């Protein structure tokens, strides 16, 4: 019951800085790399009293891969896993895919094969990237093509980071987001999305962090990925493996875009002045104020909702909680999936990061939802791309890499064909 | 001597099966180590019907514990009674079913069921004369629903005369723990009605309802539900495990509870089910047990019996008791409540009484019932099936394992035919 | 009194031979120093059949340990039981065979076999009446395959009436530890079928399979495999070593296991083979041993018996046991499984039981079987032979020792003829 | 069970500097020459508490033979064994074979006879040389002719060092390599090859030695030769003597050119962050990134593969490892040798050199492979020779020694006749 991870781009490796911080903390694994069957999913034993992740960090720019090599997590990570490039993709989908992409995939794809044969219970994959720069967009679509044709049958958990609706770190990333989604549609088995201003807004309102940096964001993002894989790492009343997400949330093979959320997002001082049970955290995860993307669920419908709980949670009260969700009319499921609910329970609760921002709670929920609410984000992301594409803005960089007018049109009609499915299933 | 080979499949079937061995081992006074320490020699009389004699006065159950997730066996092995089972019976794969009926029936369990069938042959040929196969599985998920019906097909193929006993835990929409419930349920019952001769339709919604109303439990875990389902399994086999004034074999229950071969879907019950507070404020007399047995709310299925009629019911009693008071209560429950009993059958009741009550309790009873009201469980599952099947949601995950759309059509026709025939005799 | 002169050739034959003396010496209660300290006097009754009496109540085995590599004798001499052997029996060259059949048969062993034959004459003339020669060798490599068949030719020449018993450890393609396996195997069996009367075809692939499935060992060394092969050697000679209700000599096994003179290639087995965990969860009764004996997976050869049919099988039992339950199990294993037994022989089973079980175990059994399915071991070796022989790879290293290409042709014809005759009676 | 060694040329004696460094270290033999039956293969006892190698160092130039006489290994080596010349062969195959060769073979060949009669269990020979200079090429072909006719039946292990494909220390060595192979084909029983840029590339990638000198190279080369003879020096589960290599790897009497490789090549800091078992080191030895010559195995086929292991290695897991090699389709054996595998196990593990570069490991593999991949090296080595030979470049030095147009043509057609066999067996 293993699952190997890869981390592409600045956003991916920055997630790995905090995501593996809480994985090794949950299993008592110090940064030195030592202190039974729980840690085998993400940590392999090396001889006697030592552990190594099944992790790969790739970034064509050498800026932050070496930062881990000189940071505090030097002994934990095997130094050959920390793969680095020579020059930067520089916010170009084509540069990370054809020029600089094609010089290092021969190293990392065959290295990912090495971890496969080292493992036996490889369930699937979980990649970490963003649609902002060329690394997270170009190199992943290149690698996903060669990883899909290599294995195919195995699953892939895509934890992408959108560009926000109005907030944004760059100008050219609509070209990156529309081009990487043209290839990611037919390859990724599950596409989990994250937004920038939403997670800024969540910790400001609920957690009361008025001035967060990116390291504060990646703590709870790793908690979200840690929650879905906690059922594999620990025992519970009703465990769910990675294969449940493909069978429960993907009604059609093209609409495979869930939405992640987490609760209770509560600070240290508010935990004492607020009681936590399954009912209020369940209703808290469905409201738009706590969704990880800037899309309101009332505009659309929930096709499916996988509720993954942690900590001491009995199995009879969850049935009462989901009953209140079904009768509440502000959120409504589709008639084609009336029993749109899956429950998962784990006895081991979440762990608090030392020096972090989140507070320790006896129970927590990590709810995944496949819905039509993401079609609004696709439309406004596709709409803003049309103004730059109409004037041929920033096209001379991509076609200078080797592309042409053609694949931009294929990326446009593919997005319309994707939205053609969302308006179809929204009936 | 009417031996019974036990099968456990799926997480729920392993959980109710694990607690089931906990209860009857205490009835026979069997240590967790397997050594016999019972007070009465009658416990060791028919101990062979679920155990095998071993050296050092040790015993081992004939429990074939099947699954596709190895974590379920570790919980059973680490449990209070994991050490009594044979380590060879634990046949289990590596990857779970993922809540897919077609995986356990064609790809995942199809390679594993061939290894399991050799163990069924091992325990059967060691028997003197086996009576039937007591199987425990849930229709929710892929393991119990898909691989379980496949295993039932092979055993029914090789043993076309033995009693195929199953305990199908089937949930309702009130507790929808999995989105793929109707496909797992509709496809599983397509095989059960053609092959099996007993189907104890147990529902989780009814099981939680027992804990609040009559048991009055604040935090009913699954283990509390497993204790109730184990009481029904120990009740039906109590006749062929101890001496009794009327010993009804499972075949002698199947002959009375099955007026037509397809009408073999039952609805169990158990009494006395008293809370901790209501222990001293309740009489142990026989009429008090009977009113709790035929109580419409004390059924372990979502379908209320008042919405239909009983074709035929059975009441397996335990402990010392007069037969006359039992016959009057079996008589009175059909005179005044004749609307809830079909009159084209003259006598719809079966009686049985053992001379050994449960451990700790003075008297007890166990109910079986084949009601026309049970069809609404199949009706609501068909509504959920047709709701998702009208647009073909989540069917493509079944096509990968070679399963075709016509098999869903054949299951739905056999499902809907089962609803019509209970409506006939209502 | 039916004495047995023992031969050991090759590294594998010396290893299984070295562990073989370890087991039976503990059965007779013989110290590593050779002094007798057994509890029961029956152990000292037929001690002459493998040992010779010496001064000071000391004993020495009649073990002629042959090799071409001196390092093998140093391991045996430095072992737990090296001190019991006579130092004169260690006849060994200086240079190893190099995995060449022609070296040990013509150049390396041909000069050494003349010295070994004088020691065979020394141990034979000291006997009262020898019954047969118990030889142990592997068909892999040059020493056991080449020099061993040469030594068998001279002993068969001088003793054309005694029982030439051999234990030919022959590997499969699943475990190909040497590229020159088919030439060593195909040329060795060319001499064995013409001369010998017993050929226990043991495979390393099957031997590893025992350790994982039924023995459940994490790290099976070669010594663990030697313990299993030694159990078969002690089982077949248990009749003529202790009193028994039915004492079958090796000639009395050869008369029943050899319906035609060429059909003398067997497939051994042994039971009970239980893991450390499954010790207490298993009954020592006779039907439990029989189902493990005839288990298709518990054979020590790569060929499954279900692919063919048994011409004739034998079951040498050990320990106190009723003859009636043995006769029923020998009866039942041919009634229901009649497809796996040829019916132009009416009774394909041989029985035997000793009144002394193995040390530490209460009961035991040992299986012999001449199956038509065994031909696939010769078929696959012929496929490997013809694959390399079609382009004549690695044949020039055999021409240096005077061996001609026609000898490879004559071996292949006699090999392929052996495959056709088992296909006849299938 | 003895085997006497000779060392010709600068490359041969430089191998002997490090190769005998690890032989005497493995048996506890100090440089003084003292501290039971294990060291008898390569060390003879001298009276009481003293040892002497069965070694001969010959080099026509006196540059480095005297360096050992004044180095640290003065007491270990008998000073009469350290034979030296008077003037240098100077990168001329003819000069080391006829003019300066014929003045010293009368000393060393009769001296090699002295070690033969001193020994009793002489299995064969193992010579050390290179095809670069005239010493390693000319003198060896002269000595091999007189050693072959003297004994004949005994084996000879030729550990040659090729010139690299594009890297090279000289210009005339294609004449040396093609002429010495004309005579080495009919005399050498086993011809093990080594390349210069390959061993530079191996320690750079795997061992992380960015700036190696020749003494770093010869440490692992001696480890390769020490691995094949460890079965003779120690006991194991399945020992293999020198005679196995002739019977297992030479299907035809002309194609007797194996390829050597070694694994795990791991540094000191990477040993803690990487687990070593038989599976990954087995797959590591077949890939082109760890082969000792610049030839990719996927272009050709493996005719045979002798896997010699060391250290604590059980015999059941190796059978699982070779099964994965047989089913992996990136490397494929020839149909005429389906069971192309031989296993050898030794309980005594490898020993680490004090102050070296390699790290101590509990298990190691020294895999020998006869394949058609070396035919590419022969072709490019023969191809580059044709440009110099066509213009008669550097011919006036060889014919000035006494040669003529004839033997160059015999060396050319002999190489084509050698390659005629490789394309034949490649079917
Ligand atoms: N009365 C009880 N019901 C249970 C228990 N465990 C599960 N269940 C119920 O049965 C439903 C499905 O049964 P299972 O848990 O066995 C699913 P299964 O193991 O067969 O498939 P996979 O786990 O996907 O391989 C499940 O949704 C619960 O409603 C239990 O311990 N007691
Ligand atoms: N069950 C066992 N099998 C063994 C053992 N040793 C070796 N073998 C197997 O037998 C095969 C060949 O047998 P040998 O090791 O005796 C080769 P032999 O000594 O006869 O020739 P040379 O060593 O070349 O002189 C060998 O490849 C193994 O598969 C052992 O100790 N136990
Ligand atoms: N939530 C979150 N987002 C991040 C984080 N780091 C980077 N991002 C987002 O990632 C987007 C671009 O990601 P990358 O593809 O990795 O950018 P890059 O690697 O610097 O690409 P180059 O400019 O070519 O070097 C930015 O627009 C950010 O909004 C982070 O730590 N947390
Ligand atoms: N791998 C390795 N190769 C070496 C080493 N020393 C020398 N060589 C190679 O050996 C080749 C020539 O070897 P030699 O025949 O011994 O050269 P030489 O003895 O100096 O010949 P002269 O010039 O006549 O003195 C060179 O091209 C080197 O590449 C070494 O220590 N390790």
């Amino acid at each position: 019951r293993e699952c190997i991870s890869i981390h592409v781009g600045q956003a991916g490796v920055q997630i790995g800085n905090a995501c593996w911080e809480l994985y090794c903390l949950e299993h008592g694994i110090q940064p030195d790399g030592q202190m039974d069957d729980s840690f085998n999913t993400f940590f392999s034993e090396t001889g006697a009293g030592k552990h190594v992740p099944r992790a790969v960090f790739v970034d064509l720019e050498p800026t932050v891969i070496d930062e881990v090599r000189t940071g505090t997590y030097r002994q934990l990570f095997h130094p050959e896993q920390l793969i680095t490039g020579k020059e930067d993709a520089a916010n170009n989908y084509a540069r990370g895919h054809y020029t600089i992409g094609k010089e290092i995939i021969d190293l990392v794809l065959d290295r990912i094969r090495k971890l496969a044969d080292q493992c036996t219970g490889l369930q699937g994959f979980l990649v970490f990237h963003s649609f902002g720069g060329g690394t997270g967009s170009g190199f992943t679509s290149l690698l996903m093509e060669r990883l899909s044709v290599d294995y195919g049958k195995k699953s892939k958990l895509e934890f992408s980071i959108y560009p926000a609706p109005q907030v944004s770190t760059a100008v050219v990333e609509p070209y990156n987001s529309i081009l990487t989604t043209h290839t990611t549609l037919e390859h990724s088995d599950c596409a989990f999305m994250v937004d920038n201003e939403a997670i800024y807004d969540i910790c400001r309102r609920n957690l009361d962090i008025e001035r967060p940096t990116y390291t504060n964001l990646n703590r709870l993002i790793g908690q979200i990925v840690s929650s879905i894989t906690a059922s594999l790492r620990f025992d519970g009343a009703l465990n769910v493996d990675l294969t449940e997400f493909q069978t429960n949330l993907v009604p059609y093979p093209r609409i495979h875009f869930p939405l992640a959320t987490y609760a209770p997002v509560i600070s240290a001082e508010k935990a004492y002045h607020e009681q936590l049970s399954v009912a209020e955290i369940t209703n808290a995860c469905f409201e738009p104020a706590n969704q990880m993307v800037k899309c309101d669920p009332r505009h659309g419908k929930y096709m499916a909702c996988c509720l993954l709980y942690r900590g001491d949670v009995v199995p009879k009260d969850v049935n009462a909680a989901i009953a209140t969700i079904k009768t509440k009319r502000t959120i409504q499921f589709v008639d084609w999936c009336p029993t749109g609910f899956k429950v998962g329970i784990n006895y081991q609760p979440p762990t608090v990061v030392p020096g972090g921002d989140l507070a320790k709670v006896q129970r927590a929920v990590c709810m995944l939802s496949n819905t039509t609410a993401i079609a609004e984000a696709w439309a406004r992301l596709d709409h803003k791309f049309d103004l730059m594409y109409a004037k041929r803005a920033f096209v001379h960089w991509y076609v200078g890499e080797g592309m042409e007018e053609g694949e931009f049109s294929e990326a446009r009609e593919d997005m319309a064909a994707l939205e053609k499915d969302y308006e179809e299933v929204g009936v | 001597m009417r031996e019974i080979v036990h099968i456990q499949a799926g997480q729920c079937g392993n959980q109710i099966g694990a607690k089931f061995w906990e209860v009857i081992s205490d009835e026979h006074g069997i240590d967790p180590t397997g050594s016999y320490h019972g007070d009465s020699d009658l416990q060791l009389e028919r101990i062979n019907v679920y155990y095998n004699e071993a050296a050092g006065n040790k015993y081992v159950p004939r429990a074939i514990l099947v699954d596709l997730e190895p974590g379920t066996m570790d919980s059973v092995r680490s449990g209070p009674f994991g050490q009594i089972f044979r380590p060879d019976n634990f046949v289990f794969g590596q990857s779970g079913a993922g809540n897919n009926w077609a995986k356990g029936h064609y790809t995942e369990g199809a390679e594993l069921v061939d290894s399991v069938l050799d163990v069924v042959r091992k325990e059967s040929e060691s028997c003197d004369c086996l009576q039937g196969f007591q199987l425990t599985h849930s229709l929710g998920g892929g393991t119990g629903s898909g691989m379980g019906t496949l295993l039932i097909s092979k055993i029914r193929e090789e043993y076309p005369d033995r009693i195929m006993n199953t305990f199908s835990v089937m949930p309702s929409p009130k507790v929808s723990d999995t989105v793929v419930e109707p496909y797992n349920a509709t496809l599983s019952v397509h095989q059960l009605v053609e092959n099996t001769d007993e189907t104890y339709s147990i529902d989780n919604e009814a099981l939680y309802d027992i804990c609040f109303r009559t048991l009055k439990l604040t935090t009913p875990t699954y283990g509390d539900l497993n204790h109730l389902v184990s009481a029904t399994m120990s009740g039906v086999t109590t006749c062929l495990r101890f001496p009794g004034q009327l010993n009804a074999d499972l075949r002698k229950l199947a002959v009375n509870m099955v007026p037509f071969p397809r009408l073999h879907f039952f609805m169990p019950g158990f009494a006395p089910l008293t809370s901790r507070g209501s222990q001293q404020y309740r009489a142990l007399t026989v009429p008090e047990l009977t009113q709790q047995m035929f109580d419409s709310k004390n059924m372990m299925a979502a379908c209320d019996p008042r919405h239909g009629r009983y074709l035929t019911v059975a009441a397996i009693f335990r402990g010392r008791m007069s037969m006359k008071e039992v016959d009057e209560q079996m008589l009175n429950v059909q005179n005044k409540n004749s609307s809830y009993f079909v009159e084209w059958i003259p006598n719809n009741v079966k009686t049985a009484v053992c001379d050994i009550p449960p451990r700790g309790l003075k008297m007890s009873a166990t109910f079986i019932g084949n009601s026309t009201a049970i069809q609404e469980l199949f009706k609501r599952i068909s509504e959920q099936f047709t709701a998702m099947f009208r647009r073909k949601a989540f069917l493509h995950w079944y096509t990968g394992e070679g399963m075709d759309e016509m098999e869903f059509t054949e299951a739905e026709s056999n499902m809907n035919d089962l609803v019509s025939e209970y409506q006939q005799y209502q």
